[PDB]
């Protein structure tokens, strides 16, 4: 769970790690954290998976419908009234931070959301257990204006700086780049190689006891 | 408010004995709640030529609990003139272990070593003044994770007992493989570990590299 | 002794090439109330030894006490050189002191950090504990000790404490190569410390600056300024 | 955070710190505190961040649909045309003003969007406001909306957020009763100073709004403190 | 956890599992509960693991003494009595452990369960542990206490495997030994994959019940 | 606190019970409780934990079921008993307590004699032996180690002599007099035993 | 997840066939057994198997639910339901009760019926593992190889991960499955009184129900 | 939750006890217990509540007593004997609690047969009859309605059969074994009764 | 309460409200909390009523015990004679002032006094103290102890209790670094007068002591505020 974006010259930047924790262990290594709002805004969230994949799909559509009937492209400002307007019902219980970032008819524009139904306007920020770590980075090295190619690496840093500070954040890092006319989503961009690999030994057939084998074949 | 004085510093010692060694496996990593201390925190301490402990538990009780147990073992050199059998030290720390029951050391050893010509021996506890010769055990966050694995080729439900002969340099491979399988599935698994193998003649301390993350 | 009423606040400690350099704000705050600006949180100990500070300031002045009487006893029975204590006996000496304290339940909240060069190949043999050119210092005659309240003790190259655990760290882990010159590892600490007054409400500028070299222990208040990213518009 | 609010003899002057921060950390820095109503009167918001957001766009929404509601039907002034610095010293002061829809027929009363917040937050909810504007019938007007929904018109100055007791008497003393432009913005600059040079919830930049009969300027201003004694 | 005696026609039977789990986890699986107290008096572990291990030991070290310093062997009533004290004085320290001292003495052949605070008794079936009710099912349906020796461990054998398998944490090897007039002897240090040899003998299905 | 048993085999399902009142926890109330509630289409639902809801959820049991038999004038299958049995359960447990134990038992044409066991929590599921209370951590051993396949209806009865005197012996509250409901032959049976 | 009701669920995804595996016990208390017959496996449809494991009241009612409702959707369909759809189902059925939680941690195994030509006198086409994982607030951990839950799901993912290969074909796959169960049931004191592995190819389904160590 | 009932005359003093061992509260451990502990002197007590602490109370109060006859050749008063064991009770109990309930009897010279009633806080009193446990409750309206002035020793033991046959019939836990500590003519009798 | 101390340029000025209040009612107006340590330093008490008078009670014991320990045998400065208003505006401003036993050869240091007061209270007890006084080494000198034992050496002025947060910035702006007697009277004057004016533990009478070189004078001041806004 370390999340990020920035806000570039004429695009925003959102990356994320990927992995899903019991707490004590990890579940999969590869998890999407950046989800598709709509074609030209992306969000990424953390806390409970659960309120946050919901409250993701429940935004996609409500946007699409939106989009549908409106028939422009749907505003940034929109979405961000929507959370929290959901977010502030259930008063602190969808626990899910959540960055979204796109562009719309004013500028590249980022807005951090929080579980309690607060947002804020940003450049650049992160969330997540790593978002110190990865915060800390940023702030470092973030300017002004960065062009697309020097702020994607950037990010490449700031989540790599949670990946290896962070226990709880870990695996690929995924970016999105959500520029006007369409969006980039590079779903694996790091995470280096060469550990001891595990040799692969499989049990031979006649192993296992059954006792019953009730086999059938269906059509 | 209150002041829990227990926290936990995670970390998994494997140990896995043969028939003529012991080989005891640990990494390194020494961190906090969700953050990271340090990359390199051993938690295996040498007892003598031919037995070590390693132990996961809070490495403030660690430390001190090593370190007494060898201000114990070298105590004990000099008024009986002779090295302690493991035996005799496996039985000595579960009295200093079971010394403080009503506030037991966060910390679960392995004691790993040698008393025959070979007969390669291993120990394990629970917090508090109790062991069981075991054929392999380990402890930590990844207990809950490598000792099903290492249950799977040591003793066996497999229907034909195959590969009942086990080499050492096999056997350090597999703990190689165990090691690293709790490394990309466990939060608090190290970096950098250190694997020994009490052999008959001493200790190595051989270090493989994991995963940071 | 029991909830840290009046904290301090991160301090950082790397080993450059010529020795320790440790720098920490010059705060301490009551709470969300910064009472005192002008408090200094690292200490003399040794002629080549300094002591860190973090969490409650009345445990930390406590243990100055100790370890201050601890050098003087040292120093009466000093014949040699050799004979003074290294950075890693205090070490060990405030390891067992907070692990004591664990066992009972008054911890003395705090996560003092040791540093100080660990050798006698640099002579100073001459104390005054009331009052030339730096050496190359191997580092690995250099220790820098971390003591947390529940006593988990490690040395490391660079130690931070406090709240810099998650701002500084990052940037050391990427950062800190060894053998850094004097004025490198200050922009290097700098960047750090810049960092923590954005991102930390108990912080500020107004560091003290300390470096343990071969000749000693030096001192200097800079005020460090923070100022960036263009968050004025509106 | 820090709240201030100064009636000086022409308008009426809002400041506050620009940060956001959740035990001991700040979420962000530079998070808007000024928020913008109507034309004419803004909004100081402190206490829990979510809460005073939520507020705020009810309010907005309650604004907007008593603005266009009293309207009335046809022309009127039909003839009549009623109408009428800082300079960077201190350093970094971002600037922009933007002008009324003047008579004041339309944008409606500051006490009216005043006790919006009493109806609305009469409630279990944890917000201080304070609010400023101008009005057609009482000049330039300061309320102070407490925790619970007590709202009292403050005539001098209103003061809200954690920092606010630090300079409680520093004000009560360098207040006057008709203060210029350039006396208030310099007295509401160094209130803000001083509340964030002792306080863990001090801001960034801080962020001046004034509110005039005919125009609302809003300053930011990127400064320390360094006293010397 | 699971623990037997008889007292049957000529010895008793102490039969117990060789399961040690912490929470819902098996730590381990080949432990032994049986320790020899004496060469002629055997206890046993139940509950909390070391707070048993330890004390038992440490009773073996009052024992030896007292057999040295009098030249005669402890009767199994002195030995709980001994136990049962000591555990006492740590009532509200949090101990939790439950002995069955069976054994061989002048006076005939004793038992006596003896647990966490100060209870000693005096009788001829005692079981402890989580599995106790169930292996106490079985007894108390199948004792004679005339059965020989071939038959009473496999009635020691047979509850210990029903316990084993009601009850979740009890399993592993069973073992069953025999306290003689004069010793002890290790019948069983045996095994437990015999569900399908008592009951549901051929595998075929999956046992339904 | 009160003790339910029940064996199937294949030709006869029995359900053993006491027939004490727990009632006022310092004594016992009634010799001879009525926890059956026999249902028309060769079913019963046999009932443990607290009096009070015992009477409100198996008589509604009983309504319920005996109306489905009569607007449909076939008989509700032992399967559809035992599921609508937990289904209500299980729709109450998230509202009201419902501290019951259930033992569904009875004859089907299809699915023959069936057994099945419910806890307060509605676990649902069919056994071939059942056990529920405090009693049975005592009886369920002799349910396994005495029961066999294709068992006859005069070795069961004897299999539940075996478990009575059983928790005369050993249980903590001796109970003594236990009611039976022998299923077998298209016959629903009732005969007392005691100690 | 509870320890009342003690039970895990396994899937796993071979070369062109998935299986699923579980445990049979039914725990009336944390250690108190009652039945060794409670399958946590469910056929929702011809190729789309559901596990549901935790507290069998939860098990029990959900899978009404979700038989319900798959059942309604193909009924209205004349057409079979793929996993995809039904299993963002159930990501959405239990998030329904957000505050009054179905306590089990669902797997949903089954193949995923692409539908393109196959060639130019065909019509449908191979099949996708599709391995998927969730929890008591329905989060779907979609995963390309072996996903677990239940009691034993720290257990399950430590052997997983060291015995699974990437490709095995039906006979192969099954041996992986069964000793990373068995082998994983036994370093628990609240499941595993009997496995039974279901193991289904495009073709074919396989029942089998291991001799697992029941204690 | 163990019964102990008492009765005195001018020339008897019975004390009954069931022979139960609760142990292991979900079932029975010990179906013929020890609770009496008879001291040389003629004397008897009577412990109820925990196991743990009847053993270690009572027997403490046996050695003690047992000192004192060997220290001074005498007989410890009854008296002495009751008002000794509520002074060591109370000691204890702000200290340690034993839950224990005492029973005293005994035979003196100088006053007879006499009965002492004692609660775990120490509560000691002279009574004509006592009765302990939860089955107090359902045996001290015997202990009134039947006992009247100078009974004899037979019609005592009848007035401990109606108690008995009591708790078997009304109490929750049905006590059906129970044990008797006759005094009286210079003697201690034992006797078992059953149901 | 409140308390104040003031280093001018020679000297160190301790103020303090005279009022004990006990949960929105005084027990008692006119509590001193300038209490006399000894000749040459006085202490400032606040927190716990009950908990900063049993201390001050313990450290004039040990100031006595070492006040009289180091005195030197013999007779010194033989020869030597090193020696050297406000006048009521400020209302019924009532007045004394004793001179010492100078050249401090008995009297011991107030930094010795001051960690009499760690070693003391680095204990579970609540009570923050400000200690100041002449010394013969360093000449005026304002330690204040906080609520767990914490001295820091003030150079330039120290608050305390429940009021010093509203004059926090009121005075780090009036403070210079080497004020006369006059201008430092005022200051501490209106500290505590802004403090009191706006916090419910405001005292009565204000007293204000003044430590010199060679004297202590005691003013106790009976006044208001009004402003005029
Ligand atoms: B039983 O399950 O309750 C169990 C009893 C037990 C097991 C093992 C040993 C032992 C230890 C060391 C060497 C030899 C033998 C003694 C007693 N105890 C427990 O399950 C409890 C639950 C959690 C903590 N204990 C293990």
């Amino acid at each position: 769970t370390t999340i990020c974006g920035l806000v570039c010259q004429n695009a925003v930047i959102l990356g994320a790690d990927t992995r899903a924790t019991e707490g004590p262990i990890v579940a999969d290594k590869n998890c999407s954290k950046l989800h598709y709002i709509s074609k030209n805004i992306w969000c990424a969230g953390a806390g409970v998976a659960g309120d946050l994949e919901h409250t993701t799909l429940w935004l996609q559509h409500n946007v699409e419908l939106h989009r549908l009937n409106t028939n422009t492209q749907p505003r940034v400002s929109m979405c961000v009234s929507r959370l929290t307007q959901e977010l502030f019902k259930y008063q602190g219980y969808k626990v899910c931070a959540i960055v979204l970032g796109g562009v719309d008819v004013n500028g590249p524009q980022l807005y951090g959301i929080h579980p309690h139904g607060s947002s804020c306007l940003l450049p650049f920020t992160a969330l997540g257990s790593g978002s110190l770590n990865a915060m800390a980075v940023l702030e470092a090295k973030y300017r002004d204006n960065m062009t697309i190619e020097e702020g994607k690496n950037l990010v490449c840093e700031a989540i790599c700086a949670g990946i290896f500070n962070d226990l709880g954040s870990g695996g690929n890092v995924d970016i999105c780049v959500i520029t006007k006319d369409s969006y980039q989503h590079i779903r694996p961009y790091k995470e280096p190689n060469m550990r001891l690999y595990h040799l692969p030994h499989p049990t031979i057939y006649p192993k296992g006891t059954t006792p019953i084998l009730s086999e059938k074949i269906e059509y | 408010k209150r002041w829990y004085p227990y926290i936990d510093n995670g970390g998994t010692v494997i140990g896995l004995t043969g028939k003529d060694y012991v080989i005891l496996a640990a990494d390194t990593r020494l961190s906090l709640s969700y953050s990271i201390y340090t990359r390199f925190c051993p938690k295996i301490s040498k007892l003598t030529d031919k037995c070590i402990i390693g132990s996961s538990g809070m490495q403030s009780d660690i430390k001190t609990l090593h370190s007494l147990l060898q201000k114990k073992i070298q105590l004990f050199v000099l008024e009986h003139s002779h090295y302690p059998d493991i035996h005799v030290i496996a039985r000595l720390l579960c009295v200093i272990l079971y010394s403080r029951r009503f506030f037991p050391y966060y910390a679960f050893n392995i004691l790993a070593g040698v008393d025959e010509n070979n007969k390669g021996v291993l120990y394990n506890y629970d917090s508090v003044g109790s062991y069981c010769e075991a054929t392999h055990s380990c402890v930590g966050s990844g207990s809950q994770l490598i000792l099903p694995i290492l249950d799977n080729r040591v003793e066996q439900k497999n229907q034909l007992i195959k590969n009942t002969n086990f080499n050492l340099g096999d056997d350090i491979n597999f703990v190689k493989d165990a090691i690293t399988s709790a490394t990309e599935r466990d939060i608090y698994t190290g970096d950098k570990t250190l694997i020994y193998v009490i052999d008959k003649m001493g200790i190595n301390v051989n270090t493989l590299d994991l995963k940071q993350d | 002794t029991l909830g840290p009423v009046v904290t301090g606040t991160s301090v950082i400690a790397i080993k450059y090439k010529h020795g320790i350099m440790i720098a920490a704000d010059r705060k301490a705050s009551y709470g969300s109330y910064a009472k005192f600006q002008n408090v200094e949180r690292i200490f003399k100990i040794n002629n080549k030894t300094v002591m860190g500070f973090s969490g409650e300031l009345a445990d930390a002045q406590y243990l100055h006490e100790l370890l201050t009487r601890k050098n003087i006893n040292n120093l009466s029975e000093k014949k040699r050189k050799e004979d003074m204590y290294t950075p890693q006996h205090y070490h060990s000496y405030v390891s067992r002191v907070f692990y004591v304290r664990k066992n009972r339940i008054d911890p003395l909240f705090n996560n003092i950090i040791i540093a100080g060069i660990n050798s006698q190949k640099y002579d100073n043999n001459d104390d005054n504990v009331l009052l030339e050119e730096y050496k190359e210092i191997h580092k690995d005659d250099l220790y820098i000790g971390f003591v947390d309240m529940h006593g988990t003790n490690f040395c490391d190259d660079y130690i931070t404490t406090g709240y810099a655990r998650y701002f500084a760290l990052t940037l050391l882990r990427d950062h800190y190569k060894d053998n850094m010159t004097e004025e490198e590892a200050r922009i290097l600490i700098n960047e750090c410390l810049r960092i923590l007054y954005f991102r930390d409400a108990t912080s500020s500028n107004f560091i003290q600056i300390v470096k343990v070299t071969s000749k000693g222990v030096e001192y200097e208040e800079p005020y460090i300024l923070p100022c960036v990213l263009n968050s004025a518009d509106y | 955070t820090t709240i201030i609010g100064i009636i000086y003899d022409n308008g009426v002057m809002l400041a506050c710190d620009s940060r956001t921060s959740s035990g001991t950390f700040i979420s962000n820095k530079c998070s808007r505190k000024i928020n913008r109503i109507n034309e004419n009167l803004y909004v100081c918001r402190s206490g829990a961040s979510a809460h005073s957001q939520k507020i705020i766009e009810i309010i907005k929404h309650y604004c907007v649909s008593m603005k266009n509601e009293n309207r009335k039907k046809g022309r009127f002034h039909e003839g009549e045309t009623i109408y009428d610095d800082n300079n960077l010293v201190t350093k970094n002061k971002y600037f922009y003003e933007d002008k009324f829809n003047d008579y004041n027929p339309l944008v409606e009363n500051v006490a009216h969007i005043t006790k919006k917040i009493i109806y609305t937050n009469n409630n279990f909810l944890s917000c201080a406001l304070i609010f400023g504007g101008y009005d057609k019938i009482k000049k330039q007007q300061l309320y102070a909306v407490n925790l619970n929904g007590s709202i009292i018109e403050k005539h001098d100055f209103a003061v809200s957020g954690s920092g606010s007791i630090y300079i409680q008497s520093y004000l009560q003393d360098k207040y006057k009763k008709f203060m210029t432009k350039k006396e208030c913005f310099n007295l509401i600059l160094n209130c803000v100073k001083y509340a964030m040079h002792n306080d863990n919830s001090s801001g960034g930049l801080i962020r001046i709004v004034n509110i005039t009969k005919s125009f609302v300027e809003e300053f930011t201003v990127v400064n320390t403190q360094m006293n010397f004694q | 956890t699971t623990t037997l005696a008889f007292k049957f026609k000529d010895g008793i039977i102490v039969a117990v599992d060789s399961r040690a789990s912490m929470g819902s986890f098996i730590s381990s699986q080949n432990v032994e509960k049986i320790i020899e107290i004496n060469k002629n008096i055997l206890g046993t572990m139940a509950g909390g693991a070391a707070d048993c291990l330890y004390w038992e030991k440490y009773l073996g070290k009052i024992i030896k003494i007292y057999e040295l310093r009098n030249n005669e062997k402890i009767s199994v009533r002195a030995a709980s009595t001994i136990l049962s004290n000591i555990l006492y004085q740590y009532k509200g320290y949090g101990l939790c452990c439950g002995i069955i001292l069976s054994g061989y003495d002048h006076t005939g052949f004793n038992m006596f369960y003896v647990d966490d605070s100060g209870k000693k008794v005096e009788g001829n079936l005692f079981s402890c542990g989580s599995g106790s009710t169930y292996a106490y099912s079985i007894l108390d349906s199948a004792y004679d206490y005339n059965l020989n020796l071939d038959q009473a461990v496999e009635l020691a054998r047979n509850a210990i495997y029903h316990a084993t398998f009601r009850d979740g944490g009890s399993g592993g090897k069973v073992r069953v030994f025999h306290i003689h007039k004069n010793g002890y002897d290790k019948i069983i240090e045996g095994e437990d994959v015999f569900d399908l040899h008592y009951h549901y003998t051929n595998p075929e299905q999956k046992d339904q019940y | 606190m009160d003790t339910l048993i029940g064996l199937r085999g294949n030709n006869f399902v029995v359900l053993a019970a006491d027939t004490y009142s727990i009632n006022s926890i310092i004594k016992l109330k009634n010799d001879d409780n009525t926890k059956f509630y026999d249902i028309h289409g060769n079913k019963c639902l046999l009932l443990g934990g607290s009096i009070g809801d015992r009477l409100q959820f198996g008589e509604f049991i009983r309504k319920n079921v005996h109306l489905y038999q009569y607007q449909n004038n076939t008989d509700m299958f032992v399967k559809s008993f035992a599921f609508f049995t937990r289904k209500n359960l299980a729709y109450y447990l998230r509202r009201n307590p419902f501290e019951v134990n259930c033992l569904i038992a009875g004859y089907d044409k299809k699915d023959g004699y069936q057994l099945y066991w419910c806890d307060y929590l509605s676990n649902m599921d069919s056994v071939n032996k059942g056990a529920h209370g405090y009693g049975a951590y005592l009886v369920s051993a002799i349910l396994d180690k005495y029961y066999h396949e294709n068992l006859t209806v005069d070795e069961a009865l004897d299999i539940f002599k075996l478990c009575f005197e059983e928790l005369k012996k050993r249980f903590l509250l001796t109970q003594i007099n236990y009611e039976l409901r022998i299923m077998y032959d298209n016959k629903v049976e009732t005969q007392y035993v005691t100690v | 997840i509870y320890n009342y009701n003690g039970g895990c669920v396994l899937g796993m995804s071979g070369s062109n066939c998935v299986a699923i595996a579980c445990d049979l016990r039914l725990g009336a208390n944390t250690f108190t057994t009652v039945s060794t017959k409670f399958s946590k496996i469910f056929k929702m449809n011809n190729n789309v198997y559901v596990g549901l494991s935790g507290l069998a009241t939860d098990i029990q009612t959900l899978y009404e639910i979700l038989r319900y409702r798959v059942n309604l959707y193909e009924v209205r369909q004349d057409a079979e339901m793929d996993v995809e759809c039904f299993a963002n189902m159930l990501s959405s059925i239990l998030y329904s009760n957000r505050f009054s939680p179905y306590f089990v941690n669902p797997i949903v195994v089954g193949f995923k019926l692409k539908h393109y030509v196959d060639e130019e006198g065909e019509k449908k086409v191979n099949y996708e593992p599709y391995l998927t994982a969730y929890d008591l607030i329905g989060a779907k951990c979609e995963t390309r190889d072996f996903v677990v839950n239940g009691v034993t799901s720290e257990q399950l993912f430590g052997m997983c991960e060291s015995l699974y290969v990437k490709d095995q074909d039906e006979n192969g796959l099954f041996e992986t499955i069964s000793q990373c169960l068995l082998s994983a049931l036994d370093r628990d004191c609240i499941s595993g009184w009997g496995a039974e592995v279901l193991v289904l190819t495009p073709e074919k389904i396989i029942k089998k129900k291991l001799k697992a160590r029941m204690d």
